[PDB]
RNA sequence: UUGACAUUGUGAAGAGA
RNA sequence: GUUCUUUGUAAAGUGCCUUCGAAGAGUCGAGUUGUUUGGGAAUGCAGCUCUAAGUGGGUGGUAAAUUCCAUCUAAAGCUAA
RNA sequence: UUGACCUCAAAUCAGGUAGGAGUACCCGCUGAACUUAAGCAUAUCAAUAAGCGGAGGAAAAGAAACCAACCGGGAUUGCCUUAGUAACGGCGAGUGAAGCGGCAAAAGCUCAAAUUUGAAAUCUGGUACCUUCGGUGCCCGAGUUGUAAUUUGGAGAGGG
């Protein structure tokens, strides 16, 4: 029933929910061997290092932005940028993502610089099993780090234009309000044509 | 387009230095196509027009053709789907008269 | 029928058994628009043994 | 080629030419069994399309089903609960006439694998389809390596399980927000986020 | 754990803490949040007014980030400088060479009027200022510079 | 049970505001 | 880690000019009915009825007309963790 | 008179395949009421139990007719969080996901529509012969109502 003065719960148990109930023992186990899964992979995967060399990227919305992030692959225009083909490009272990077009050019020469430097440090194999013993590095992206663009200096002089920075936003948002107010009164105002 | 840099207003957002992707082929589905375009005009005449179709023209060359859009509204299922059709059928007109 | 596209033939037999009858009955429509003279004639499978095969259509 | 004029003929049914294959084939498919072989596909063009190739190992099979609101099989129309399941009448199958043609055929056919199926004709009575079948057991298709993932265990009756064309569309498997219900899988999706989540160290 | 709980202390007695008239029984007054309208009515007025009915305006497909503005003021301002360096730029004043400041890299985004600062200069970089923020900035000689 | 729509094709007269 | 064969009177990669670039229908979409969904002038599913286009089409979570913009390419298919 | 063709039959024809069991998990169909609402019909129980069809070692999902509206992101699955939130709800009892962000694992792809047309280049079987998860030669069959190569939108083809 209904007693006291305490919140208003939402408690949504009525379902038969003790038969869908997942404990995690295995947590421990899940983990002993999750690891020694990876680990005999980077084993039988030899010198190569377990993952594809990922791009740099932007990440949305007005949260998101301001960081940047590892897309899923370098694209099209960055991978000819870096000087080889997209078929070759995932045989040494890159990665290659088809779609996400350019449309930023500091992230695209980030981007192609983050090729080229990936292809300095590598060293790729040839046909024969004759080559320098490989020790093997298991990171890849710990190995060639994302760092935050720079942007500004730690300390400038005071430019004051004189304007009110405040007031900027109220004239930028009641320009966005009164758009299509004011272009219907200048359609109108075509209309004195008579 | 150009982004004002600014936290909020009309154009606002985040000045980068303006690139421009090679545009996908993808991005044209719609495709003029020779071979299309030309192997349905001939098809068209072939199968003649349908039952619909035909009494659609009957309506635009008498009475109204707002009112033969009101059929083609109904008949096809929508409105800016049904004028490509009505539309359509002025083309087939020209095909008696002025050629 | 890319021939007949093309205008790269002259003599065309389209037989009267073909099912379906879609597989043919744009030719006819078509080798005229294309200029190429055409025949509708018997045989689906007289056409065929000209041709090495049991069936021919075109 | 030829196949592009069949598949923008098609395109016009109502047309003054297609009404009357469809009702002259119409009628011979009735005469005919509601399940029964044939011997080429009516659409050459769209079994085509869908992966019907013309060598052997490949089936086509014709099929009738019966068109309309399923009937609940409720005794004397009693249901025998509350006022909102007590409706008979205007009732629909959660699957489409197309899927329940293919598990029939695929019935009638054990030792075949489903592909896929198109339509072909109706009346008031019956729509009629043609189901593509691919022989699991006949070399050419064992052999041929664009196929042959069909012989894989995996794949057995596909169409009972709905993975087949149609299957996909009535269980729902589409990405984007109008497919979050039946995406992931339904029934998987929906004992997911009724799972309650105990860790070793609660959070 | 349990040899701390009263139900310890209880065995022995008939009927726990229960009661001998009113006893302990199932559901008396029904389950969960039955009745708010009617013989729980006392209790939902008086702790929880307002919890029936509707107010305001829907919103479909809502998503928040289209409104994310975490909150920043003057009263704190400083703490995003490092500590060492927040000495020597307070002893500077300097409109020549001026700590820059951005709120947005910051966790930030919003820069709002609460409370006094030194007359030592900021370079405020930000998004969406109050209007008695700047002035205040202005007190201080310095700048808001919008971005995104 | 009644109406509609669809199964639904081919023709002819003589009538309705 | 062995030594063969010679695959190559095959195959693949890459540059540049100009032209061309076929891309799935009783489907998508719609109406209505039922059901389902957090999906609300309708989230999906299916019945009947209507039934598209190719600078077209779908989506853009308030229905409609109009004007643009953004982003993907349905209605065929395979795949480890 | 004789020879093919389409369609359709038969055989204890030559070679095969399906069934049934299992069912913890998995893909679907079908489908409740007890119950909660202090009554009860919508609602809740529950898109659950029971019933039915089909799998594997995982199944399924998947290289977007996606998400977003950002400086944008980029197959799918799962964890963490979004979130008991947006929304649904005799707006009552109740119900209730998603986009971002961190992590686990990471993998991409092929057909159909194109004339080989200076050459069906494709393929099943039978057969001897061997080096037998098959290899060659020969032969009947398939197939032009389209088997091969080539191309899959990220393209790509013809020419130069
Ligand atoms: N939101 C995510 C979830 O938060 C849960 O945590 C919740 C609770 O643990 C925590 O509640 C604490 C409570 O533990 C503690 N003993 C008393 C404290 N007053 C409560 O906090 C509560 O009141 C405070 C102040 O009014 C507010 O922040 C808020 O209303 C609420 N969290 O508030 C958290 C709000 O979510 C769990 N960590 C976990 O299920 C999950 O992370
Ligand atoms: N609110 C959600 C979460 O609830 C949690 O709740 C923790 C405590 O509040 C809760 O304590 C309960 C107490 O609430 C209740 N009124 C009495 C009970 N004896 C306690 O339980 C405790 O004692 C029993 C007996 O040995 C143990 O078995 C149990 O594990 C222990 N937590 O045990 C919970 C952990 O199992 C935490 N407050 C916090 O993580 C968060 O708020
Ligand atoms: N259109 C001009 C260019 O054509 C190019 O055409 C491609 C091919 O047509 C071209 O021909 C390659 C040739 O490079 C290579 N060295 C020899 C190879 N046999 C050819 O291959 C090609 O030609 C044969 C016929 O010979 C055809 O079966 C088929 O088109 C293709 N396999 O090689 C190109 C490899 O990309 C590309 N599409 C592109 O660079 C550009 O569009
Ligand atoms: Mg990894
Ligand atoms: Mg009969
Ligand atoms: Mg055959
Ligand atoms: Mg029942
Ligand atoms: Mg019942
Ligand atoms: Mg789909
Ligand atoms: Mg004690
Ligand atoms: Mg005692
Ligand atoms: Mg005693
Ligand atoms: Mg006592
Ligand atoms: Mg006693
Ligand atoms: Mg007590
Ligand atoms: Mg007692
Ligand atoms: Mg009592
Ligand atoms: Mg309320
Ligand atoms: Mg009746
Ligand atoms: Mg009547
Ligand atoms: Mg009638
Ligand atoms: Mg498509
Ligand atoms: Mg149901
Ligand atoms: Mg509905
Ligand atoms: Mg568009
Ligand atoms: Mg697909
Ligand atoms: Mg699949
Ligand atoms: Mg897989
Ligand atoms: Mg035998
Ligand atoms: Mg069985
Ligand atoms: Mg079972
Ligand atoms: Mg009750
Ligand atoms: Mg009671
Ligand atoms: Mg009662
Ligand atoms: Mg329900
Ligand atoms: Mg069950
Ligand atoms: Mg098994
Ligand atoms: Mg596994
Ligand atoms: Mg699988
Ligand atoms: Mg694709
Ligand atoms: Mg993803
Ligand atoms: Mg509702
Ligand atoms: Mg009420
Ligand atoms: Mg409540
Ligand atoms: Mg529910
Ligand atoms: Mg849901
Ligand atoms: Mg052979
Ligand atoms: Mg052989």
């Amino acid at each position: 029933a209904i007693s006291k003065n305490l919140p208003i719960l939402k408690n949504h148990f009525r379902k038969h929910w003790q038969e869908r109930v997942k404990v995690h023992f295995d947590q421990a186990g899940k983990k002993v061997s999750r690891r020694n899964a990876r680990a005999t992979r980077a084993a039988k995967i030899a010198p190569r290092p377990l993952d594809l060399l990922r791009p740099v990227v932007r990440a949305p919305t007005v949260k998101y932005n301001r960081k940047v992030r590892a897309g899923r692959g370098f694209t099209l225009a960055e991978v000819k940028a870096a000087g080889l083909t997209a078929a070759y490009a995932r045989t040494i272990g890159i990665a290659v993502d088809h779609r996400r077009q350019n449309r930023n050019q500091e992230i695209f020469d980030a981007n192609v610089q983050r090729l080229k430097e990936y292809q300095s440090k590598i060293i790729v194999f040839p046909r024969n099993g004759k080559a320098p013993e490989a020790e093997q590095v298991l990171s890849a992206a710990a190995t060639f780090p994302i760092a935050q663009p720079a942007t500004d200096v730690e300390a400038r002089a005071v430019q004051d234009n004189g304007e009110s920075a405040f007031r900027t936003l109220r004239l930028a948002r009641s320009e966005k309000k009164f758009r299509g107010i004011r272009e219907k009164r200048a359609r109108e105002k075509a209309e004195a044509e008579a | 387009t150009v982004k004002t840099g600014i936290a909020i207003g009309l154009n606002k957002g985040k000045k980068v230095t303006s690139m421009t992707p090679a545009p996908k082929i993808s991005y044209k589905k719609g495709a003029a196509s020779n071979r299309t375009k030309f192997v349905r005009s001939l098809v068209r005449e072939i199968a003649g027009l349908s039952p619909y179709e035909r009494r659609l023209i009957d309506l635009i060359r008498n009475s109204g053709e707002k009112r033969a859009r009101k059929v083609a509204k109904k008949r096809l299922g929508s409105f800016t789907r049904a004028k490509a059709k009505v539309e359509e059928m002025n083309n087939i007109i020209a095909a008696s008269r002025r050629h | 029928v890319a021939l007949i596209e093309n205008k790269k033939a002259k003599l065309v037999l389209i037989a009267n058994d073909v099912d379906p009858i879609e597989l043919v009955v744009f030719l006819p429509a078509l080798c005229k628009k294309m200029g190429v003279p055409y025949a509708i004639v018997k045989g689906k499978a007289r056409l065929g043994t000209l041709v090495n095969q049991k069936t021919s259509a075109v | 080629g030829a196949y592009k004029y069949l598949e923008e003929l098609q395109r016009k049914k109502q047309s003054d030419v297609l009404r009357f294959l469809q009702r002259v084939r119409v009628w011979e498919y009735r005469q005919k069994n509601v399940i029964h072989r044939a011997a080429r596909p009516t659409r050459p063009d769209k079994a085509r399309r869908l992966g019907y190739k013309a060598k052997q190992g490949f089936v086509i099979y014709r099929v009738r089903v019966r068109r309309g609101n399923r009937k609940r099989p409720v005794p004397k129309g009693a249901t025998y609960g509350k006022p909102t399941n007590q409706g008979v009448n205007e009732l629909k199958y959660q699957r489409s006439l197309r899927a329940t043609a293919e598990e029939r055929v695929g019935r009638r056919a054990a030792n075949l694998r489903v592909l896929n199926s198109y339509w072909v004709n109706q009346d008031s009575t019956y729509k009629y389809f043609e189901v593509i079948l691919v022989d699991p057991q006949h070399k050419a298709i064992r052999r041929d390596a664009r196929y042959n993932w069909i012989c894989d265990p995996v794949h057995k009756h596909r169409e009972a399980r709905g993975l087949t064309a149609t299957g996909k569309k009535s269980r729902g498997i589409n990405k984007g927000h109008k497919f979050n219900n039946t995406k992931a899988g339904r029934r998987k999706t929906w004992k997911r986020q009724n799972t309650l989540s105990l860790w070793r160290y609660r959070k | 754990p349990s040899r701390f709980t009263k139900t310890r202390k209880h065995r022995g007695h008939v009927s726990a803490g229960k009661g001998r008239i009113g006893k302990h029984r199932k559901h008396p007054g029904g389950r969960g949040m039955a009745g708010g309208q009617h013989h729980h009515r006392i209790n939902m007025d008086k702790y929880h007014p307002g919890y029936f009915g509707k107010v305001g305006m829907r919103y479909f497909h809502k998503q928040q980030a289209h409104f994310w503005k975490p909150v920043l003021n003057l009263d704190k301002l400083w703490t995003l400088i490092p500590e060492d360096k927040r000495d020597q730029y307070l002893k500077s004043a300097s409109k020549e060479t001026a700590p820059v400041i951005d709120t947005l890299a910051a966790g930030y985004g919003k820069i709002l009027g609460k409370g006094r600062i030194p007359n030592v200069p900021v370079i405020v970089k930000a998004r969406f200022v109050s209007k008695l923020a700047e002035e205040k900035i202005r007190a201080a000689g310095g700048v808001v510079e919008l971005i995104a």
